[PDB]
């Protein structure tokens, strides 16, 4: 079964790396591209990352230049989402993605556990 | 030159039937030419067959024994001569397709008997 | 009341999809001299030739869902794959090598190597003395000393060497229908990737697209006849690539200096390793020459047609997103050797002082990289290696197109790129019979 | 830049009703619908304006040719509680909630 | 399937049914192991080329029933009209006229060269 | 192998047994080595193929194409008796395209009905 | 000493069961070819040849 | 009873680096393998 299984979260101070790493279980990893967004109380919900898993096509939203970053391991079938300079903004439930089918890169069929994000100020 | 009639009604594509004819007939990596020559044989094969079953091979029209009704073409002598051009026509009859197939098979029989 | 007949020869169209075949020129065993896209299997000569204007012919174009060229690429790898296949295997060579830098900005990048190998006695073992690039070679782990290295792929796949004879450039090859097939060719200048055209003709073979291999950019292209042409899925689908067909060529010229030499390996008995024996020369790294400021006119062009289809959000240009070295750079394999340069001077710069200025100075230049080993088609797991040539190594191309991403140069897939030259035809099936009164 | 403004904010009804939540867009393309349980992982629910997605039942139907989209869901089941997303491939809105009267 | 339908009956019922048998017979509906379907493909068109061939050698293509121009003897056969036809089954006849096969093959290429003397 | 002995006689002869020569025109793991018969097969079938496709374009035959004489002046009694067909055949062969076309316009003069 | 092949190329061993003496083997035409055999016993290495069979 | 059919056993195997070598902790199935010679110990 097709399946996105998602890293424990993290609690760390404002001003550091972030981390998170999820995996494609049950399906062909380096076929489909994949796609992060966020979701927090209350929050205009946002798209964070792309990648095209393939050549590891990647391109980043107007917020988040230079400071976000992402790449993929075909082996290990997982994306690895980092963050630099974490913020008290970025406090969120990630979410890695998938879309109804592998035709259109878009985010609106699969989601992981939501791993949170929390910012300790 | 025979695409040279699809672009034209029917009357002018009359005259230029039979040059479509005459063009229909004819590293592993390379062996895969055998695949299209077969089919293209069998292509050809299937239809010198059904003109065998209508019985009607040589000849590339026939006087064949079934009738038309106005439920598969209500439209006139007229329009289908002049003005029709062959993709219109052929996708109006393939709204039918299957059910204009079929009964010229007792037809021939009919003339067999 | 009028009765039943049946047509034969009747001029209409199916919209039927079958494997294609092509054909091509050939001189020699290997295709014409030597080979590696080439297949005399595709047989000469050009049937080209046959070519007909068609009255009234209306018919709808999709180069997004075409398939052929899938097939095409389908053949393309699975003729690399099997011309690779008898090869030499370089598995011998993976055992620990110590090493350093070069004996004396500069190819420092080269790593000095001495490392054992065996010699045609299979029980006899024999020091060696070999050069490599520093991508290509990974250090131990850093507990133990950083001076010794291993090669990149055994700690995941094989490795296989590339045949001498086996190296060609691409060339010319025409895709033919097959008998009881016709191919529909849209002539249209301002067509827009998809939809019905007007002025279609047809032939019996079409053009012979070069299996050309590049990357962020298209070059040895066919130029478009009309201004800079963009066709796009559906540009407001902005996360999709763009892809923009020019109209005039751009010159670029790459280069190595030195009088390199390279030197064959006994590896056991019946092969021989060719590693990369000296640098002879000032060798100044792999810069690249283009056409002066004829770059600072032609994003001009671009920038005015991509700002005819949208409204005043002003254009300008970036470096590469990232991701991966081979979508971080263009890439080539113009020389054989692979080649790979950091596009940052490229897109650099949005103003109208160099966005609507034009000029002739000096050419513009790229930082570039050397590469041997690669897994070929955008890393699907075929890990090979190339061996070095001859020293004074010059190429020479014309671009003809780019790549794009819209609210940045895209990486792209071959696929699509050689789909960007497809977008002209279209197959079809004939059925001979109907009716009439 | 909003455009896909969801609208009313908020809703509160007993279960067995039926809910409409209206989703206005500016620009041509695909209006689905996400949902999310308190706590749980979002669903599709409505794509392509109208249609239904997989595993969802009948209640759920959308429309409209325009600027202008109606989500409905008719007989409120109380799972069906939580915030919603009008989505489309490139654009999506601030999210609605539905909860007990 | 039909056409085996006729098999399992007499003369008569058959009579019908010659052309379902004719189009049935033409065509029907890692991995390299499959390609031996190329072979029974050239087989199955070089049995069909061999029928329409020497149905050409008669020069009787078109119809199945031609007007041959040659004798016939009883040696072969000589029951009468009736039994070969109303109470006969079609495998017992052709194993019947099978013994005689190719002395009930052989000349009518001549017989064809014969009216051809004229045509 | 009959037809080859037409092949060594005239006209006259040969007219007698032309069938012989149709007849016989149409047939007769680790060893991959023996898979190009296929091919080989599918060549012939081919061939065969075209034969009976311009037979059928062309509609021995009643057929109406002219014959200039500037293609051979030769009298009647020479291509009965004295000719042996390689002769004959060499002697039209250099008119070979001059002298293919228009029984296809013989088929189309007819096709006007 | 060593073997005289690795200093140039691999070796094969050959198989028991395949060995053979020469068969004499036929050779035939395909459809649409005949052969001709001439059989003037004086053949000259190329020229007519009358008595072909 | 208990898995006294299967069989522990340990032996050196090549890394991916050609030359070197390193030991293993596997188990398998006693049909599934052999012991040597008699006269030699036959834990081997």
């Amino acid at each position: 079964q097709v399946q996105l299984v998602q890293s424990g979260g993290q609690m760390k101070k404002p001003g550091e790396s972030m981390r998170i790493s999820c995996r494609a279980s049950g399906y062909e990893f380096i076929d489909c591209t994949l796609n992060w967004i966020r979701l927090a109380p209350g929050k205009r919900p946002e798209w964070m990352g792309w990648l095209k898993p393939r050549g590891g096509a990647v391109n980043y939203a107007r917020p988040l230049q230079g400071r976000v970053t992402m790449t993929r391991d075909v082996y290990s079938d997982t994306a690895f989402l980092e963050l630099r300079s974490l913020t008290v903004d970025d406090t969120a439930v990630y979410f890695c993605t998938r879309g109804k089918n592998c035709d259109y890169n878009w985010d609106f069929e699969h989601w992981g556990r939501g791993t949170p994000v929390i910012v300790s100020s | 030159g025979f695409l040279g009639a699809a672009g034209s009604t029917m009357g002018a594509a009359s005259m230029t039937l039979t040059v479509q004819a005459r063009n229909l007939l004819s590293t592993v990596w390379g062996i895969k030419q055998l695949q299209a020559r077969v089919l293209a044989v069998e292509r050809y094969l299937r239809d010198q067959q059904l003109l065998g079953i209508w019985g009607c091979s040589g000849k590339l029209i026939c006087c064949t024994n079934v009738p038309w009704n106005s439920s598969w073409s209500n439209r006139n002598l007229s329009e289908i001569w002049d003005n029709m051009t062959w993709l219109q026509w052929d996708k109006e009859i393939s709204n039918y397709t299957q059910i204009i197939y079929g009964l010229l098979e007792e037809s021939q029989n009919q003339q067999e008997k | 009341n009028l009765w039943v007949t049946v047509y034969y020869g009747v001029p209409v169209w199916k919209e039927a999809k079958t494997t294609l075949f092509c054909a091509s020129d050939a001189k020699a065993y290997e295709k014409e001299v030597h080979n590696v896209w080439a297949t005399h299997a595709c047989v000469p000569t050009d049937p080209s030739p046959q070519e007909l204007v068609l009255k009234n012919v209306t018919e709808n174009f999709n180069m997004w869902k075409n398939d052929m060229v899938d097939q095409m690429h389908e053949d393309i790898i699975s003729l690399w794959d099997q011309s690779l296949k008898p090869c030499v295997k370089l598995t011998p060579l993976c055992v620990t090598l110590n090493c350093s830098n070069a004996r004396s900005t500069i190819m420092g990048e080269m790593k000095n190597c001495s490392f054992n190998t065996t010699t045609e006695i299979r029980d006899k073992e024999k020091k060696e003395y070999a050069l490599f690039y520093k991508p290509d070679v990974v250090p131990l782990n850093e507990t133990s000393n950083t001076s010794e290295y291993r090669l990149i792929n055994c700690n995941t796949s094989a490795c296989t060497q590339a045949c001498p004879k086996v190296t060609f450039e691409p060339i010319p090859i025409h895709y033919c229908a097959p008998a009881g097939y016709a191919i529909l060719k849209c002539n249209n200048k301002t067509f827009n990737g998809t939809g019905p055209c007007s002025n279609v003709s047809t032939v019996q073979c079409t053009h012979g697209i070069r299996p050309v291999v590049s990357t962020q950019l298209l070059l040895n292209g066919s130029l478009a006849e009309k201004e800079i042409v963009i066709r796009s899925e559906n540009l407001t689908n902005n996360a999709k690539i763009i892809i923009v067909h020019l109209n005039t060529s751009v010159e670029i010229v790459c280069t190595r200096p030195g009088n390199n030499t390279r030197k064959s390996v006994r590896i056991g008995p019946g092969q021989t390793f060719y590693a990369t024996g000296d640098i002879i020369g000032d060798i100044r790294q792999a810069h690249c020459n283009i056409s002066e400021g004829q770059w600072n006119k032609t994003l001009h062009e671009v920038s005015k047609e991509l700002q005819k289809h949208f409204p005043n959000k002003t254009i300008k240009y970036e470096r590469s997103a990232g991701g991966d070295m081979e979508i971080a750079t263009h890439s080539f394999n113009c020389g054989g050797e692979f080649f790979y340069c950091n596009t940052s001077n490229l897109f650099n710069g949005t103003y109208n002082g160099t966005y609507i200025n034009t000029s002739s100075t000096s050419y513009i230049t790229l930082q570039c990289r050397i590469k041997q080993i690669i897994n070929m088609w955008q890393g699907v797991g075929r890990c090979m290696y190339a061996p070095p040539i001859a020293g004074n190594i010059t190429c020479k191309s014309n671009i003809t197109g780019l790549l794009l991403t819209r609210d940045r140069p895209a990486g792209g897939d071959m696929r699509d790129n050689w789909r960007s030259e497809l977008y002209k035809y279209k197959v079809v099936k004939i059925e001979p019979l109907g009716v009439a009164p | 830049e909003i455009v896909l403004t969801q609208s009313p904010g908020t809703l509160s009804l007993s279960p067995g009703e039926t809910a409409i939540i209206s989703c206005r867009t500016s620009q041509y393309g695909s209006l689905a619908w996400y949902q999310q349980r308190p706590g749980q992982a979002p669903r599709l629910v409505i794509y392509s304006g109208s249609t239904r997605a997989a595993g969802i039942p009948d209640r759920f139907s959308g429309s409209r040719w325009g600027p202008d989209y109606n989500l409905t869901i008719s007989n409120l089941e109380s799972g069906d509680f939580g915030v919603y997303y009008c989505q489309q491939y490139e654009f999506f809105g601030q999210g609605t909630k539905v909860q007990v009267d």
